[PDB]
């Protein structure tokens, strides 16, 4: 009987701007305090701008004070968020939320959210980097070994190894997204500490988007 | 964010209790009233608690408040798996002049044993040093509950730069993985003795170590 759904979230451009929706619909947001709350990912929430009285009047973190502009039309009960001159750093989801007072503050409603993407990485190929098993090779365990797969973009990557034969062991890890917008991601096989010096393991990996297929060769230190 | 402290994660069995602390300054907890919101997996913060222990419509008295001086505690007993979520405090700042939050806590209800996570470091290949760079890979694998703080170490010292960590994600198995990437210059790697990866699970730590050969 009462619910936010923010929109325009997307990929833009570091030195870019961004112009998010909040439509409110169950109640006259006009009358009502609203706010902007974001979310980087894996993140606890940083607030970032809140819009008050009949004048209106705008509040600001300092992380934002003079790039963001919030405002509201009272015809569409909608409410806005400006967001200009974007930074890496400015990556987050996007939460509108409703703000009321009691004895204290707190935010009674909040939207769906909506992913906003601030990088310059453009359809990248991967390097590949032999993970070589610990030359301590233990007679009690057996041997980890591996392939990193480093600075490409985007998602997805294949990771395979003798050409499909080898399966028994694989853990290939989810990717790690970098400030610097580039993914890297790394799969290590379990193999038997014997038959080292005789097996041959390679990785064998493909990006689509770059366009890369690329083989590498895994032997011990020498 | 982080103005104000949580723990990363909180586990007990379904039926049984649990609290969260939220701990802040003479300028936020210490003067202002603290809420607690919940939410679950790719869903919207939801308000659980507002005015140090006020209830919002539905929730029932086994989710309880209370806030004494700078500090504030979430009460949940009769866990069920539905309360699987992140929890956040937050409150008003008269140092900042902002709205604050806690960095979240990941609580899980258990529904397998305990299992601490298998460290994996591999030292910068050969290959990847010629290139004039140099990446240390912690991989964790087969841990439950899915939360892990990573540290990393020069030698015994704390590394701040240069350190990418994923979220825990679910492996086929149930159990939980996770990576974490140090970035180096190839000095750095050839002029300390050791690095270290470590990885707390449930307040007990798992440490790796490689050295430049």
């Amino acid at each position: 009987e009462v619910q936010l759904l923010e929109s325009g979230g997307g990929l833009v451009q570091p030195g870019g701007s961004l112009r998010l929706s909040c439509a409110a619909s169950g109640f006259t947001f006009r009358y009502e305090v609203a706010a902007w709350v974001r979310q980087a990912p894996g993140k606890g929430l940083e607030w970032v701008s809140a819009i008050s009285g009949p004048i209106p009047k705008g509040y600001y973190a300092d992380s934002v004070k003079g790039r963001f502009t919030i405002s509201r039309d009272n015809s569409k009960n909608t409410l806005y968020l400006q967001m200009n001159s974007l930074r890496a750093e400015d990556t987050a989801v996007y939460y509108c939320a409703r703000l009321r007072a009691d004895l204290g503050l707190y935010m009674d409603l909040w939207g769906r959210g909506t992913l906003v993407t601030v990088s310059s990485a453009s359809t990248k190929g991967p390097s590949v980097f032999p993970l070589a098993p610990s030359s301590k090779s233990t007679s009690g365990g057996t041997a980890a070994l591996g392939c990193l797969v480093k600075d490409y973009f985007p998602e997805p990557v294949t990771v395979s190894w003798n050409s499909g034969a080898l399966t028994s062991g694989v853990h290939t890890f989810p990717a790690v997204l970098q400030s610097s917008g580039l993914y890297s991601l790394s799969s290590v096989v379990t193999v038997p500490s014997s038959s080292l010096g005789t097996q041959t393991y390679i990785c064998n990996v493909n990006h689509k988007p770059s366009n890369t297929k690329v083989d590498k060769r895994v032997e011990p230190k020498s | 964010q982080s103005v104000l402290t949580q723990p990363p994660s909180v586990s007990a069995a379904p039926g049984q209790k649990v609290t969260i602390s939220c701990s802040g300054s003479s300028s936020n907890i210490g003067n202002h009233y603290v809420s607690w919101y919940q939410q679950l997996p790719g869903t919207a913060p939801k308000l659980l608690i507002y005015d140090n222990s006020e209830r919002t419509a539905g929730v029932p008295d086994r989710f309880s408040g209370s806030k004494s001086g700078t500090s504030a505690t979430l009460g949940i007993t009769g866990l069920q798996t539905g309360d699987e979520a992140d929890y956040y405090c937050g409150t008003w700042d008269e140092l900042t002049s902002n709205l604050v939050f806690g960095g979240g806590t990941k609580l899980t209800v258990l529904g397998q044993p305990k299992a601490a996570p298998s460290v994996t470091l591999f030292p910068p290949s050969s290959e990847e040093l010629q290139a004039n760079k140099a990446t240390l890979v912690c991989l964790i694998s087969d841990f439950y509950p899915g939360a892990v703080t990573v540290a990393w170490k020069a030698d015994s010292s704390p590394v701040k730069a240069g350190v990418e960590t994923t979220t825990p994600s679910k492996q086929s198995n149930n159990k939980y993985a996770a990576s974490s990437y140090l970035s180096l210059t190839p000095e750095q790697w050839k002029s300390h003795r050791s690095y270290s990866c470590q990885v707390t699970h449930e307040g007990s730590t798992v440490e790796k170590t490689v050295a430049p050969t």
